[PDB]
């Protein structure tokens, strides 16, 4: 059971996102962005939203703003909550999983 | 005319990293049929494997060649460590894909592509 | 600033060594986590009784698509085809011509369910309130066929979903 | 924490297993968490902040050891402190609007696209074409749960992007998956893939 | 909320907590399903005068990018070497 | 132009004018460019088109009934810059983003007329004219439209 | 209204139906055609005409901004009634 | 400033346009044109062959100190004789900066595998390798990444098609997935959207 | 003595006056054999006369760091041999020399 | 032509190949690969079955979207055969049993059925029909099976004068209850063979080989009216054949002779069981029956099919049958059996 | 060292394509026509590259319209035309190139609207 | 007057996000003790 060499295989859920957005426009392209790290949903639409905001040479308004930071930090919190139970769902431990997810 | 080499210099010596892969596919069907258990033989995938050879007889440029080679040492890697699949090596023979005839007549009867 | 969560030092005093002992050979901190289970034991579960009981939504939610009437009963749909051009999943497929009376109206206007993302892109692009994403997502089928959606399953849809659509949208509108 | 933090066997499962150290963390591309493991402190709301992440106040989690447990005790502090961020937040939120009033970028209010010629064109007009974008290119990264996610986006000028590749972190993580897991045994491996915290949405793409 | 008292004690016992006073499962101090209506403000654009959109027009102040050198005195750094973290006064060690 | 509007009165609203099978008048949203007037004048040889009124009450068309029926009548659909004018058979059949644009040669006549043909998902949607100077410039006969 | 072609099979509201001979009608074999049976050119024709004392009036298809977008509507013919083009009602000036 | 207007930071335009002639003057062998955006975003566009010296010395220097490779893309641009081009993302932790490094290169031509300087590049040049077809030399271990087993082409330029040559499903005779060529039945369809009036003069081009 | 740098896998070091000392002597060496007028030898030299200076001038650990800015002195050592590593390799690359080859004509063009 | 079934795309799964054809019996062995076929080139297939959904299940990846409609039916219900017939162009008969139930025998599924399904198509206006019978088919036939096909084929043909009739041998597949039904006897040690095998031969042939010739008689106008028999290209002793089955399948082969009627009371023994029988008296006697020559009938070269060697495709049935040091073997490994010249 | 490679641009074998659409393909390259809808000329300033437009038809289940074209909506920008013809030749396509339709110079005179002898004059504004 | 989601007026109360894992338990020298007192007296 001694791990000699890991060969991560991946592209098993390759999408060609990335091709896909050049057929988009801007505004139709940014769901595309919920489903990459589709734990962290509004964080990523935040960091694609802040590179067309910089292109566009345009700035969000201080409530929007607000908004998106208070709605980042309950992504990270569903983020973490999914990253830690099912971390230890893995190594055995069960229950956290289920207490949490009702959070 | 003066461009950077991907391995050969001349096609000289890319003619000969084409033996040393023919080579290699060459030994290798006989694993690959009894790997991957399909049902058929050894003639058939050395048979396909210089239709494969054959399709890019005519290039004269060493890079392409060159080119060709390191495509060809991938796809024997993925081969040889059964990262491929059974239908992965079937895909060579397109068993499911019914002719499609190549006279004028035929492929005027059927529609409108040339 | 930063803290650290892993940066502390065990005391040596024979009193620590000794808790540390008993914790060691008494078990004393795996019993502890066996506390916290027993309580969940006595805690009310968090379980509803579905299908008796649903959970909350709230009236944004984003549903079964439905095509949506004026009170007199004429179609809202103008086929500008906003929600066509909009949609990311290219799901809406429309063609138009004048109606027998003149009027601006589809004669085709799909929707196929298994291309949709269900982002409402269409109903913000919509001008007259005409599709819209209803309540519904209790519609799952047994044939891919069933969730090709064409104009006359739509309208069956704002016909069946009317009541509530419109008490949805009442809820939400100046959020719009 | 009562389950897990002082648990013997999640300490075994977990301490010292997959460690990695500050120099490799680095060259191998890691970010977020599995940066600041193994004692580097960085974090993009703090040292590059956006939105209003210079106005609200947070602790950074920094490890020690650069192993799982580190990791795992990391996360949970970082939950603490977005708790702590939330609340600031919720006592700061000010009055306004919410998207910017600038109708050829963001579309017009529905009550407005229906009395207001201009409105209506420019709700048309983006919900068709879309806004155009000045030709560029931008590399732009947040501290996203996960890690550092950027996108590079090209722009041709006109509504649709040329080109977005995007960084996802847990594509490096995984790639340093081999080096992390050496000398462990297969069970390791299991904890391993969970600490770099992988969704292969984002890695695959 | 409708446990016995006996019972309350002991899950509370148990964990070590007094778990009344934060549930877990919510019961009437969640706000109201229904709301009374909104009237949101409007942005800083919303003017009859002084309001011209090319005194106010984003997109059209980006500009190419600044050429520095192409191929048609003391070193420097790309910017200041960043400030050492101070320790958290709100609890530095976990 | 601006991102929104400071004007609180009520429209102006315009009676639409029949002329002819192939143009569609919604006069309401006539700019008053006369684009359509100078070329039926000039082009077309017509002098049917013309402004009645004064003021913003001032309005395009004949005057009298009249159908605008010349063999290069269908031009003013794509001169006219707003959809005042537009084509009764194309009306409300597709949308410009939609279709394919094929560049093509008219056979109606012995001109060679250059054209664009509008297809959308395997059919033909409508005839546009495609500027060559040496031939058709940028019109095209009502036969070949 | 719906109609029933020869066949027995419901007309829609855009006029479809499969002409005998056309295989494709067999996809309703042991099931049905779904056809909504309340046709809005229908229903939009027994709206009563408005009658209205100005040449030109506005039409936002009722309910403010939960309506179409508002436009106005010339009454200067009396050789027919002016018909909002977004929701079909029509208007008339009266003497 | 102006509530909807993205602020200009003038320090940092200044302090990365003198870190750019600053790179230029050190490494004038390889280095073809720097530049710094309007949103303060320096760029080094190299000639190819000084991959790795220039690379080498962002991460190496003193005064830079680009430990972290941020992303590592290509970009096809057909137009040009040399359609890949190159993009080295890099963040400096030292001096909180980011740089980015731009080469080029044909269908044809190798560019050097950085591996040697950024561990992460590994799996980055894998991909420009498996979506746009540009060998990188001495890659300790190339080969495809994100495309099927066999799977022909490279799907990132611009003129492979969206959807493909070949689909696949299930076939009963043969008792396996099988590959076919690719029908839709529903066509994608193209949208032409671009407005025939220029947006933007700041970047017009000249006749 | 420092305990820990904080750092995982970086020691702390027992002597780093001495060892900065060492390593900015043995850079300015290296330096020595690139020509005069290559810019990398002129900024190289008096970035790296800079550090010489303070650590000679600045006995305590904690002082030093905060006149270097570099983070811990272990960092600051780390920085140094990978200076000495660069410096050495670019006696072999060359880089003072003239561009090898300006680009086709419109590579850099954006947009299209 | 109706403008639906002019012939559209490149062949392929979302193509118009303009066949609408309904196919009785398609959720069997040979249906499988019928419903296949007219599924890859966009056929619109109607599945009328009498079987339980789930098992149609295999049936539905065969088709795009809406080109596998199924249907209830019931054999002696004509109504439900007109329901599923009356918008196709083709219809295909492939229903069979090789055992008798308590509800249905021979004469019902071989004669009463594939007439009701002619004389309906007939009076429904469909304009082809194939009709699978057997290549041993005989009035004056031993065997209740093959005698049935006798008097359904004359059915048949008399009520449908323009159907195709196909007469194939043993068909062989992965499916097939023929080099399958040779495989399992090993689980009762030898294999009894009346005469030892030496007094019959077979011509087996290929499942491709068969459903290749019936798709290609839908579309050649020179098809209808006509009978065709699908037989294998080499003839074999069936000693010889089921040695190589076992041969293939590295299997202990131990043939020994017993009578007619010693095997015949052993097939009522198996007959006794309420479920799919594992062999029958009748079932003996069409394995033992010699498959006949006949000449004078267009064969599978006559539709454009190149018939596949038994050799080509034993591996293919039979690889499933070996044990685990067996598994790899590769078709190599065996040495074809003797062919009758 | 570079070497000297003087045989023309040839990548149809490393691009993947299959054959039938390498050689039976027909690519057009040309300038878009202006949309005579509009006077805007910014979609006329590039070249594009087309391919022939193959056969469409009715999806049997719900009319949409089904290709087997996997080149039908490809659609390449080029600067110039030498840069889209020297792109066809290494992929193997054989093209069409069309000469760019510049808009002839014109002389505009408002004052000809009312010229005392001539038949410019106009009879209305 | 407008109208839309805000914080009251003086704020919302405080929130706890600090760790809190309470001491309980027996010192180790108490808890040997009953450990051993149960055994003399399971001996005897
Ligand atoms: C073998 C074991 C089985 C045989 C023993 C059978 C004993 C009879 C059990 C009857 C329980 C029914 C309770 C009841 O009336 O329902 C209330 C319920 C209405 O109450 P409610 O409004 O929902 O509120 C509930 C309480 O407020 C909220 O619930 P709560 O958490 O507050 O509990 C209330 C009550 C409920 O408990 C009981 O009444 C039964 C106690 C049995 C203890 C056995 C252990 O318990 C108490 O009041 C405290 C004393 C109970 C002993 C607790 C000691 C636990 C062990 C110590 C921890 C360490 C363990 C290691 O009515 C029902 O729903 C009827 C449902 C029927 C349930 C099945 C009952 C039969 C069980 C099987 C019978 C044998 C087969
Ligand atoms: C008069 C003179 C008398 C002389 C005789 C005196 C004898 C008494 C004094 C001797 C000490 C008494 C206690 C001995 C019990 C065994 C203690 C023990 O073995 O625990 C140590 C073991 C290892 O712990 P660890 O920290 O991982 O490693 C130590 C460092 N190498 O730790 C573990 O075992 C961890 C176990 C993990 C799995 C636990 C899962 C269940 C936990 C809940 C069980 C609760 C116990 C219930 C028992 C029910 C009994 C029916
Ligand atoms: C004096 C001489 C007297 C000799 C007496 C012995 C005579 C033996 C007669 C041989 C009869 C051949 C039976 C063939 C057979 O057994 O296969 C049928 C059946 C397996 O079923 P199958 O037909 O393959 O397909 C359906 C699977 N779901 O059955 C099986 O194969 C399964 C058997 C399982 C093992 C138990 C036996
Ligand atoms: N070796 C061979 O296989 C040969 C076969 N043939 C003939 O080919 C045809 C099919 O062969 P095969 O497919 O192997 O036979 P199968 O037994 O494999 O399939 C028989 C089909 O007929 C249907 N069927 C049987 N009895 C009835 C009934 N009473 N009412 C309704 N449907 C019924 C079955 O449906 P269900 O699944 O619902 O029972 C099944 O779909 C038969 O006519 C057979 O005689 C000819 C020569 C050789
Ligand atoms: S919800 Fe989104 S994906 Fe679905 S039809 Fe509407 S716009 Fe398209
Ligand atoms: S946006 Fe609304 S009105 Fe326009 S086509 Fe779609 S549903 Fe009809
Ligand atoms: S061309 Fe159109 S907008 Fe101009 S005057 Fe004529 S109708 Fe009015
Ligand atoms: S599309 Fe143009 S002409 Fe038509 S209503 Fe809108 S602005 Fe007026
Ligand atoms: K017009
Ligand atoms: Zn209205």
């Amino acid at each position: 059971e001694m791990v000699r060499k890991c060969d991560p295989h991946i592209g098993l859920l390759h999408r060609g996102t990335e091709k896909l957005i050049e057929y988009k426009t801007y505004l139709q392209a940014l769901p595309y962005f919920d489903r990459l790290d589709y734990v962290s949903m509004m964080c990523n639409e935040q960091a694609y939203s802040l590179a067309v905001e910089k292109l566009l040479n345009i700035r969000p308004p201080p409530r929007a703003q607000w908004i998106r930071v208070l709605f980042g930090e309950i992504t990270r919190l569903l983020n973490h909550i999914m990253a830690v139970t099912t971390h230890a769902l893995d190594i055995g431990a069960m229950t956290p999983f289920f207490w949490m997810f009702e959070e | 005319t003066s461009v950077k080499p991907i391995f050969s210099r001349d096609m000289n010596e890319a003619k000969r990293r084409v033996r040393e892969l023919y080579r290699a596919w060459y030994r290798e069907v006989p694993n690959t049929v009894h790997l991957f258990q399909l049902d058929i033989s050894v003639k058939q995938g050395r048979d396909k494997v210089r239709e494969m050879f054959k399709k890019n007889a005519h290039i004269t440029d060493p890079r392409v060649v060159d080119l060709l080679v390191i495509k060809g040492k991938m796809e024997l890697e993925e081969t040889i460590k059964v990262w491929k699949q059974r239908t992965h090596v079937m895909r060579f023979f397109h068993e499911t894909e019914a002719p499609r005839p190549k006279d004028f007549l035929s492929k005027f009867y059927v529609g409108h592509d040339p | 600033t930063y803290k650290y969560v892993n940066l502390r030092e065990p005391s040596m005093d024979m009193k620590s060594v000794t808790d540390r002992a008993a914790q060691t050979l008494l078990w004393t901190e795996l019993i502890r986590g066996l506390g916290m289970t027993l309580s969940y034991l006595f805690r009310e579960p968090a379980t509803i009784n579905y299908p008796f009981e649903k959970g909350p939504l709230s009236p944004r939610f984003r549903g079964e698509h439905a095509l949506r009437r004026y009170p007199s009963g004429e179609e809202r749909c103008i086929a500008c085809k906003l929600c066509e051009a909009v949609c990311p999943a290219q799901a809406i497929t429309i063609e138009a011509e004048p109606r027998a009376d003149g009027s601006r109206r589809t004669t085709r206007y799909d929707i196929d369910m298994t291309k949709c993302i269900y982002c409402g892109f269409c109903q913000e692009a919509c001008p007259v309130d005409a599709i819209v994403e209803g309540p519904n997502f209790e519609f799952s089928t047994e044939t891919h066929e069933e969730l090709l959606y064409n104009k006359e399953k739509l309208l069956n849809n704002g016909d069946k979903w009317e009541a509530e659509i419109a008490a949805n949208i009442q809820a939400d509108y100046l959020y719009r | 924490e009562e389950m897990l933090t002082n648990n013997r066997i999640w300490r075994n499962r977990t301490v010292d297993i997959g460690i990695v150290t500050a120099e490799d963390a680095l060259n191998y591309g890691f970010s977020g968490v599995m940066l600041r493991g193994s004692g580097i402190q960085w974090d993009l709301r703090k040292t590059q902040p956006y939105d209003v992440y210079d106005q609200v106040e947070f602790d950074v989690p920094i490890g020690s050891r650069g192993d799982c447990y580190d990791r795992y005790l990391c996360r949970v502090e970082e939950m603490r402190q977005s708790i702590r961020i939330i609340s600031q937040c919720l006592n700061k939120m000010p009055p306004g609007e919410i998207k910017v009033d600038d109708a050829k970028v963001s579309p017009p209010k529905r009550a407005e696209m229906k009395t207001s010629m201009e409105s209506l064109i420019h709700h048309f007009k983006l919900y068709t074409e879309g806004y155009q974008v000045p030709p560029g290119a931008t590399y732009t990264a947040i501290e996203a749960p996960k890690g550092e996610f950027g996108v590079y986006l090209v722009s041709d000028g006109s509504s649709r992007p040329y080109r977005c590749k995007i960084k996802a972190p847990g594509f490096a993580h995984l790639a340093g998956l081999d080096k992390m897991s050496k000398g462990h045994m297969l069970a390791d491996v299991v904890a391993i893939i969970g600490t770099q915290d992988i969704v292969f949405g984002e890695v695959d793409r | 909320a409708s446990a016995t008292r006996f019972i309350q004690w002991l899950r509370n016992w148990a964990s070590g907590r007094d778990l009344q006073a934060k549930l877990q499962l919510r019961y009437q101090e969640i706000s109201k399903r229904t709301q009374p209506p909104p009237k949101l403000p409007v942005g800083p654009s919303h003017k009859l005068s002084n309001n011209y959109y090319c005194t106010r027009d984003g997109r059209r102040e980006a500009m190419p990018p600044s050429i520095v050198m192409s191929s048609q005195k003391k070193a420097v750094s790309p910017a200041p070497p960043i400030k050492r973290w101070e320790l958290s006064q709100d609890e530095p060690y976990l | 132009g601006s991102d929104r509007s400071r004007f609180l009165e009520g429209k102006r609203a315009v009676e639409d004018k029949n002329i002819g099978p192939l143009v569609k008048t919604i006069m309401t949203r006539c700019i008053q460019c006369t684009r359509c007037i100078r070329f039926a004048s000039e082009i077309a040889g017509v002098d049917d088109l013309g402004t009645t009124g004064r003021g913003n009450d001032m309005q395009v068309g004949t005057y009298i009934e009249k159908m605008f029926m010349s063999e290069l009548s269908g031009n003013i659909i794509d001169i006219c810059p707003v959809g005042a004018l537009t084509s009764k058979p194309y009306a409300f059949t597709a949308r410009p983003w939609e279709t394919r644009k094929t560049e093509s040669i008219d056979v109606m006549d012995a001109v060679g007329s250059n054209i664009v043909v509008s297809t959308r998902t395997g059919e033909v949607m409508r005839i546009l004219p495609r500027m060559h100077e040496d031939i058709n410039e940028e019109w095209i006969s009502d036969k070949t439209r | 209204g719906v109609r029933t072609s020869p066949t027995g099979e419901k007309v829609t509201h855009t006029g479809q139906v499969y002409d005998d001979g056309d295989y494709r009608k067999v996809r309703f074999v042991g099931r049905q055609k779904e056809v909504n049976e309340n046709f809005a050119i229908d229903l939009i024709a027994e709206q009563p005409v408005s009658q209205v004392g100005s040449r030109v009036i506005s039409c936002d298809g009722g309910g403010g901004a939960l309506g179409h977008p508002r436009v106005y509507i010339n009454l200067d013919k009396e050789t027919k009634t002016g018909t909002c083009g977004y929701c079909g009602l029509q208007f008339r000036q009266q003497h | 400033t102006r509530p909807t207007v993205r602020p200009r930071n003038d320090v940092a335009h200044k302090q990365l346009s003198a870190f750019g002639e600053y790179v230029a003057e050190i490494l004038p062998k390889y280095v073809q044109q720097v530049q710094v955006s309007c949103f303060n975003e320096l760029e080094i566009c190299i000639h190819p062959d000084g991959v790795i010296p220039v690379l080498t010395f962002l991460r190496d220097h003193s005064n830079a100190q680009f430990k972290s490779l941020a992303d590592l893309t290509a970009v096809d641009i057909p137009t040009r004789q040399n359609r890949f081009e190159i993009v080295y993302n890099l963040l400096s932790l030292r001096f909180n900066s980011r740089i980015r490094v731009k080469t080029y290169t044909d269908e044809l031509t190798p560019i050097e595998s950085s591996v040697p300087v950024y561990k992460a590049a590994n799996w980055y040049e894998r991909e420009i390798w498996d979506m746009f077809g540009v060998f990188f030399a001495n890659h300790p271990d190339l080969r495809r990444i994100l495309t099927d087993y066999g799977f022909e082409g490279h799907p990132f330029r611009k003129d492979f098609p969206l959807s493909g040559y070949v689909e696949l499903r299930y076939d009963d005779e043969v008792k396996r997935v099988v590959a076919e060529p690719v029908e839709l039945a529903q066509e994608f369809r193209k949208f032409d959207l671009n407005s025939p009036w220029e947006a933007f003069p700041a970047y017009r081009q000249p006749p | 003595l420092k305990k820990t740098t904080g750092l995982v896998g970086l020691a702390v070091c027992e002597t780093p006056h001495e060892r900065l000392k060492i390593l900015y002597t043995k850079i300015l060496d290296v330096l020595g054999h690139i020509p005069k007028n290559a810019a990398y030898r002129k900024y190289t030299e008096q970035i790296t006369n800079e550090k010489l200076s303070m650590v000679k001038a600045e006995p305590d650990v904690k002082k030093l760091e905060e006149r270097l800015q570099g983070g811990q002195i272990e960092e600051v050592i780390l920085q140094a041999e990978n200076e000495l590593s660069l410096a050495r390799k670019m006696i072999q690359w060359k880089p003072w020399e003239p561009l090898v080859e300006e680009p086709p004509a419109s590579q850099w063009k954006w947009p299209i | 032509l109706h403008h639906a079934v002019i012939p559209h795309g490149k062949g392929g799964r979302s193509s118009v190949s303009g066949i609408v054809a309904t196919v009785f019996g398609a959720t069997g062995f040979l249906g499988r690969y019928v419903v296949n076929h007219l599924g890859r080139m966009g056929s619109q297939v109607i599945v009328p079955h009498r079987c339980e959904p789930y098992d149609t299940m295999h049936l539905r990846p065969m088709g795009d979207l809406g080109q596998i409609i199924f249907m209830d039916w019931n054999g002696r219900d004509k109504d439900s055969i007109r329901r599923a017939v009356e918008h196709s162009s083709v219809v295909i008969n492939l229903v069979g049993r090789e055992w008798e139930t308590q509800n249905f025998d021979f004469e019902d599924v071989f004669v009463k059925i594939p007439q009701a399904i002619a004389q309906v198509s007939k009076e429904a206006g469909v304009e082809k029909f194939i009709h699978i019978s057997h290549l041993n088919a005989d009035i004056k036939s031993s065997s209740k099976y093959l005698r049935s096909k006798a008097v359904g084929e004359k059915e048949v043909r008399e009520t449908f004068p323009e159907a195709t009739i196909i007469k194939p041998a043993e068909i062989f597949g992965r499916e097939d209850r023929f080099l399958n039904y040779f495989a399992n006897i090993r689980w009762f040690g030898g294999v009894p063979l009346i005469s030892l095998g030496k007094k019959t031969v077979k011509q087996p042939v290929y499942i491709v080989d068969v459903t290749k010739g019936i798709i290609n008689a839908i579309k050649d106008p020179d098809a209808r009216g006509k009978t065709f028999a699908f037989v294998g290209p080499s003839r074999y002793l069936l000693f010889d054949l089921v040695q190589y089955v076992f041969a293939v399948a590295h299997r202990p082969f131990l043939p020994y002779p017993l009578p007619h009627f010693a095997y015949r009371w052993i097939g009522r023994l198996f007959e006794i069981s309420p479920f799919e029988p594992w062999t029958t008296r009748d079932k003996v006697e069409r394995i033992h029956t010699t498959d006949k020559i006949l000449p004078h009938l267009p064969g599978l070269e006559d539709l454009g099919v190149e018939a596949t060697p038994l050799e080509l495709k034993a591996i293919e049935v039979l690889r499933r049958h070996r044990t685990y040091r067996w598994l790899s073997s590769e078709i190599e490994d065996v040495q074809p059996a003797k062919t009758i010249p | 060292q570079l070497i000297t490679v003087d045989e023309k641009l040839d990548i149809t074998t490393i691009t993947g394509v299959p054959e039938e659409h390498i050689k039976t393909r027909k690519a057009r390259i040309f300038v878009p026509a202006r949309n005579n809808m509009q006077s805007g000329v910014n979609n006329t300033k590039k070249w594009k590259m087309e391919f022939d437009t193959r056969e469409r038809w009715e999806n049997p289940l719900m009319g949409w319209a089904s290709t087997a074209d996997p080149l039908s909506n490809l659609v390449l920008t080029f600067s110039t035309k030498e840069d889209a013809v020297a792109f066809a030749e290494k992929n193997g396509w054989s093209y069409d190139v069309e000469e760019r339709k510049v808009p002839k110079p014109k002389s505009k005179s408002y004052g000809a609207n009312f010229s005392w002898n001539k038949r410019t004059r106009v009879s209305t504004k | 007057k407008v109208k839309q989601d805000m914080p009251p007026v003086g704020g919302y109360g405080p929130i706890d996000y600090k760790r809190n894992l309470p001491r309980r338990g027996l010192s180790g020298y108490s808890m040997f003790a009953v450990g051993i007192g149960a055994l003399l007296f399971g001996y005897w």
